[PDB]
């Protein structure tokens, strides 16, 4: 029970997460992603997804 | 008797198990106080200030998608021991 | 009784830790002298006991009159030399240790350098080994900070024992024969105390000069690193020999407020005078722990308190209550280990519950 | 300078007696607390 | 190998125990981390040829087991 | 000046600063660090935001002798107006340990610099009372109880201590105890009942003693103390009245509900038992199945 | 070399934390500055005993926005009370972004480094602070020599060698560029601990007061009634329980935010209060008369 509440309070304390959608794949193993309320940001993929 | 004199040293060993048994009660008390402390922090976050969004749809059942009046759109984590049955209809929600 | 096994007689001498029973042992074998039975016990006594006991006994055997054959063995002199000889024949060098250090890690980062330097000393313990040293020569050479201390120090652990080569390994790296930096000069004294850890009355006489020369001065940075390794060196090499010269000499260094070298002084005092249960040691250590606001010096004093209280059991309950009641982080830290050392090597219910 | 500016809004909806829900003239909707300096009688739904 | 209590006579050695306490502490000073050198105790049967205090090489029987590595 | 002053809240920055100052002027053995107390006042709630040491001496031979620096106050006030706009001189602190009558005389001079009535805020540097160490006072004037001699004397203002939410977070987590400003479980609330009663016990004793020393030693009469303590007797409950009988109906109601709550928790722990008893039959079957299933595996290897 | 290029673990007192924080937050949004007074000892310890704020500026913190006439005037007081101690670094609050440093603050940093060889910068962001301790870090200049000749991580050695992040994103950016961060510690003497905590005089009054009885008829009445609605649902959960998977149990009969866990919780929490209330009531009546 202590670890569980501690885990949950931590999720809040992270800044936020957003939402986009992969528009294309580039050859440098990066992805162009359109972030839905803002603009598009092209960025190296995560270290646990490909 | 041989067993009986070997015993004497065994009985001391069982006594340290006795002391483990007294030690559990002292750990228990510490954890229980603290579970309530851990919970107090999360109440701080539940309460003011808050910023009002409108809840869209669940994308999981522990993580959702919302919109804000901030002018943006987020993915947010849903905190436990709150209703997950009243996020089905889109209704106003508050985000920290 | 006239016919008994002496293996078990030796059991009693070691456990109680008394030089009077040890002598009473060698009297029976002075009237029944065969050089084989007498030497055999002699070797077994050194191996098993502390150094502290053997020193007290030797004095007793020169007053009594004895064969010089026995006198060498219970100085603990030849016992060192056999172990080296074994380790010479049978040493084996790992390829996995050299490869990973070479290729991946760098001695340019302090924290990495130190870890590789810690390992090397343990791995190639016995006689000198130069296989690590000449291959990773630029890697050892490219250190900075107290990572350079670590490197020099490791020379001593690998070349452990050896009384006919153990002053020669440190000979160009010694103060007054080097001036490369303060780290090489002080870490060679730290190393010399590990070669001559256990036995080393002679290593004591040398390091004593280094202490009493630099007393009063640690207002130079050089002196502070040099003396740091010099005070650790003598505590290890004189560990359990009971010198009131060492204990007195290191109080100046401690009262001067030496930055890194007050921590060293505290440990070097308590090792020498360890298990004596000295009233003066316990008192002096405690007062200056409370007194110094430097955090290194308090920690060294707090641990060095523990060492005096080795084997006290019941008479260390006064100390333990004082250390734990204090609200200082360092006092409590060493306060636990007063409890470790008092009842060390046998169980105890009171000690296990308290901790 | 040390007193520092503020932002005007109005009660969207009274939720409690020490806590109010508002809409600000910056755009956004907040759920705010109320200081014990100011009156809660003079706070009513729709007031600046 | 480290030896906590030697079985030569079967009695505690003081030095052993000290070495381990100094090794385990290194938390605010990582340079101070060579202190296993009182703790390591050699493991080998080493003879004496009479009273010459020279090591004879000879053969002794061992009952079990044949190892494929010590290297 | 001020006629609005009921309570003085004190932040724990102020209490610690005063404490530090005593020990950084080297003034000890019942000598006095006196400093100015800074923050808003001319309000029912006085809040002290900050404090700083003033140069100060005392000679306990004659207390009509002391040293207070006239340059220093002006210079400090100018600086302090810059950092926060809250800060202005609203009194002076005394470092205790008690309220000396020597404290009037100082307060008399102190009125001139201040824009209000100065406060005499005692902060004790050695801890006291089941209640706070910190007790606040304001200079007022009144007629005695002998109907003769109008004496400027000191009116106790009660204290509870407060800090903004800015300061408070750092207080809560730096603390590394149980706290008398927060509480945990039932176990801590049994503690609280013993502590609260112990305070009554000690405090009653002071009242009786005071009554003794009036009729023995013959300290002058106070109808403020005697008058307040007259009220206590009429407020006093007694036994055998219909009121106590109404307490007992409520005690049955509350223990009965505590009985039903207890019964409920018997069914809850009776559940946990079951889950384990189910868990035990499933684990024991599959544990054994594995061993059997392994024998067949081994058997394939042996055969050729 | 001539240096050991090592950063101290920073001991911040009780007395200093609250002053830093109070001034940052009242003053925010607006960057503000002030010096830190302390004691230096060792090379691994630096004490932040006390602090004093220096006046506001809307041009942020610069070396051309500080008031040295004010610094002088304060040090003159500091001498007349006999509390004089040496400057041990400086503190500032950024107005709304995590602990990091901008260019302008590196210029301010650089001159404290010159004045006192070892000095720290403690940066308080009081509106991403919520535990009074988070989003507060100390920083210290890294030399340009340190990067190119790898004499940067001599501060990872002869200390704990751990760095605890409050902002992962923000610290890591300046960790190679223009600073090295090392973790912060807190301290107090026992005199301080007792003062900081306090013992309340109302702690003894609220112990010995049994609350109004109108609120108690309501308390018991409401609580016992509410546990009937969820008592019924506790049966429906366990109609089957021999089914596999914990989430599964909760999906069939709608055991989401479990009726076992909620109903128990209600039983423990009203129970705690009623035992304490009968206790307080019985204490007062027997005690007083």
């Amino acid at each position: 029970k202590v670890r569980f509440i501690k885990d949950e309070l931590r999720l809040l304390q992270e800044p936020g997460s957003y939402v986009g959608e992969v528009i294309k794949i580039v050859s440098d193993k990066k992805v162009l992603v359109k972030v839905q309320p803002e603009g598009k940001y092209i960025v190296d993929v995560a270290k646990d997804i490909n | 008797s041989d067993i009986y004199f070997k015993l004497k040293k065994l009985e001391k060993e069982y006594e340290l198990l006795t002391l483990q048994e007294d030690y559990i009660k002292d750990e228990q008390r510490h954890l229980k106080r603290e579970l309530k402390r851990a919970q107090e922090e999360v109440k701080r976050i539940q309460s003011v200030p808050l910023v009002i969004g409108q809840f869209l749809e669940p994308i999981d059942q522990n993580t959702g998608i919302v919109s804000s009046t901030t002018g943006m759109s987020y993915v947010v984590r849903i905190l436990s021991t709150l209703d997950r049955e009243l996020l089905k209809p889109s209704m106003s929600v508050a985000l920290h | 009784m006239p016919n008994c096994d002496y293996l078990t007689l030796n059991k009693v001498v070691v456990n109680l830790n008394d030089a009077g029973l040890a002598l009473q042992l060698f009297k029976k074998l002075k009237e029944e002298n065969d050089e084989g039975l007498s030497a055999q016990i002699a070797f077994d006594l050194v191996s098993s006991a502390s150094q502290q006991l053997l020193e007290i006994l030797v004095t007793e055997l020169t007053a009594q009159g004895y064969d010089p054959a026995l006198l060498n063995i219970l100085s603990g002199l030849p016992t060192c030399d056999y172990y080296n000889t074994f380790l010479l024949n049978n040493k084996n060098i790992d390829i996995g240790l050299l490869n990973k250090s070479k290729s991946s890690l760098d001695g340019k980062f302090s924290l990495f350098h130190t870890a590789v330097s810690v390992a090397n000393g343990f791995m190639h313990a016995g006689t000198t080994d130069n296989s690590f040293i000449k291959a990773n020569l630029p890697w050892l050479g490219k250190a900075q900070n107290w990572a350079k201390f670590t490197a020099t120090a490791s020379l001593g652990v690998i070349h452990k024992g050896n009384l006919l080569e153990g002053k020669k390994v440190m000979a160009p790296y010694l103060p007054g024969s080097r001036a490369s930096s303060r780290f090489i000069k002080g870490g060679s004294l730290y190393g010399l105390g590990l070669i001559y850890a256990g036995f080393g009355r002679d290593t004591t006489d040398y390091l004593k000069n280094i202490i009493v020369e630099n007393s009063g001065t640690s207002g130079d940075e050089d002196v502070d690193v040099l003396l740091h390794g010099a005070s650790l060196g003598i505590g290890l090499a004189a560990m359990g020999s009971a010198n009131i010269e060492v204990y007195e000499a290191l109080k100046e260094v401690l009262y001067n407020d030496s930055a890194t070298s007050g921590e060293a002084a505290a440990l070097g005092m308590g090792l020498c005078m360890l298990g004596t249960g000295k009233p003066e040691a316990i008192h002096d250590m405690f007062t200056y722990s409370q007194e110094t606001q430097h955090g290194n010096i308090t920690r060294g004093l707090a641990v060095g308190l523990a060492l005096i209280n080795y084997g006290r059991q019941e008479l260390a309950d006064d100390l333990i209550t004082k250390m734990l009641a204090s609200d200082e982080s360092l006092l409590r830290y060493g306060g636990a280990f007063t409890i470790a050392l008092a009842y060390a090597g046998t169980g105890n219910n009171s000690a296990v519950k308290r901790l | 300078l040390q007193s520092i500016g503020q932002l005007i809004g109005e009660v969207m909806k009274e939720l409690s007696e020490e806590k109010y829900i508002v809409k600000a003239s910056s755009g956004p909707r907040y759920i705010v607390g109320v200081r014990n300096s100011v009156d809660r009688s003079k706070l009513k739904k729709g007031v600046r | 190998t480290i030896q906590l209590e030697n079985a030569d006579t079967g009695t505690l050695d003081t030095k052993s125990v000290v070495g381990l306490v100094m090794f385990s502490q290194f938390w605010y000073w990582f340079p101070l981390a060579h202190f296993l050198s009182l703790s390591f105790t050699p493991t080998t049967v080493i003879g004496i040829r009479g009273s010459d205090q020279a090591i004879p090489k000879f053969q002794m029987n061992c009952y079990a087991k044949e190892d494929a590595f010590s290297y | 000046m001020s006629l609005q002053h009921e309570k003085v809240t004190i932040a724990p920055l102020v209490l610690l600063s005063a404490l530090d100052h005593y020990e950084r002027t080297q003034t000890k053995e019942n000598k006095r660090c006196v400093g100015v107390i800074l923050g808003d006042a001319n309000s029912s709630t006085i809040r002290v935001t900050n404090s700083f040491a003033l140069p100060f001496e005392e000679d306990e031979k004659n207390s009509d002798v002391w040293f207070l620096d006239h340059n220093y106050i002006e210079n400090m006030n100018e600086m302090c107006k810059k950092i926060n706009a809250k800060e202005k001189l609203i009194g002076w602190y005394h470092s205790g340990p008690k309220l000396r009558a020597s404290d009037l005389k100082i307060n008399e001079l102190f009125k001139k610099y201040t824009q209000n009535n100065p406060l005499l805020l005692i902060v004790d540097v050695k801890q006291q009372g089941v209640g706070l160490p910190t007790d606040a006072y304001v200079a007022i004037e009144q007629v005695k109880d002998d109907g003769t001699s109008t004496e400027k004397t000191f009116l106790h203002l009660p204290c509870t201590i407060e800090a903004e939410e800015a300061e408070e977070i750092g207080v809560e987590h730096l603390l590394r105890d149980v706290r008398d400003q927060a509480a945990g479980g039932l176990s801590i609330r049994l503690t609280n009942q013993l502590k609260s009663l112990k305070g009554l016990q000690s405090k009653l004793k002071d009242v009786v003693e005071y009554l003794d020393k009036v009729i023995n030693k013959e300290l002058p009469i106070n109808h403020t103390i005697l008058g307040k303590l007259q009220d206590v007797f009429n407020l006093l409950p007694n036994l055998g009245t219909p009121d106590d009988d109404e307490i007992d109906v409520e005690n049955h109601d509350r223990i009965n509900i505590s009985n039903n709550l207890q019964k409920a928790l018997t069914v809850k722990t009776n559940d946990e038992l079951m889950v384990i008893y189910i868990s035990n039959l499933v684990r024991s079957i599959i544990a054994f199945d594995d061993l059997i299933e392994n024998k067949i595996q081994n058997k394939k290897i042996q055969e050729q | 070399t001539g240096r050991d290029d090592t950063k101290e673990t920073v001991y911040i007192s009780s007395i200093a934390l609250l002053k830093m924080l109070k001034h940052g937050r009242a003053g925010v949004p607006m960057e503000v500055m002030g010096l830190m007074l302390g004691e230096f000892v060792d090379d691994y310890t630096v004490n932040v005993v006390d602090v004093f704020a220096m006046p506001q500026s809307g041009t942020g913190v610069s070396v051309e926005a500080v008031d040295d006439v004010f610094q002088a005037k304060m040090m003159d007081m500091l001498k007349q009370t006999g509390r004089d101690q040496m400057v041990v670094g400086w503190y500032h609050s950024h107005p709304g972004f995590g602990c990091w440093l901008s260019s302008v603050d590196v210029n301010t940093q650089k001159s404290f480094e010159q004045l006192n060889s070892r000095a720290v910068a403690v940066v308080v962001d009081p509106i991403q602070s919520v535990k009074g301790k988070v989003v507060i870090d100390a920083f210290r200049l890294i030399d340009t020599g340190a990067l190119i000749n790898n004499l940067e991580p001599r501060q990872t050695t002869s200390n704990t060698g751990l760095l605890n992040k409050a902002n992962i994103q923000a610290l890591i950016h300046g960790l190679n560029r223009h600073y090295y961060s090392l973790n912060i510690d807190y301290h107090k003497t026992a005199k301080e601990t007792k003062m900081l905590m306090n013992l309340h005089k109302e702690q003894w009054q609220s112990g010995l007061k049994m609350y109004d009885y109108e609120e108690k008829e309501e308390s018991n009445l409401a609580a016992t009634k509410s546990m009937v609605k969820i008592a019924e649902q506790y049966s429906k959960r366990i109609e089957e329980e021999k089914e596999l998977t914990e989430e599964e149990l909760k999906t069939r009969y709608v055991g989401r935010q479990d009726p076992k866990k909620h109903l128990s919780e209600t039983a423990d929490e009203t129970l705690e209060n009623n035992i304490v209330s009968v206790l307080t009531a019985g204490v007062n009546s027997v005690a007083i008369k």
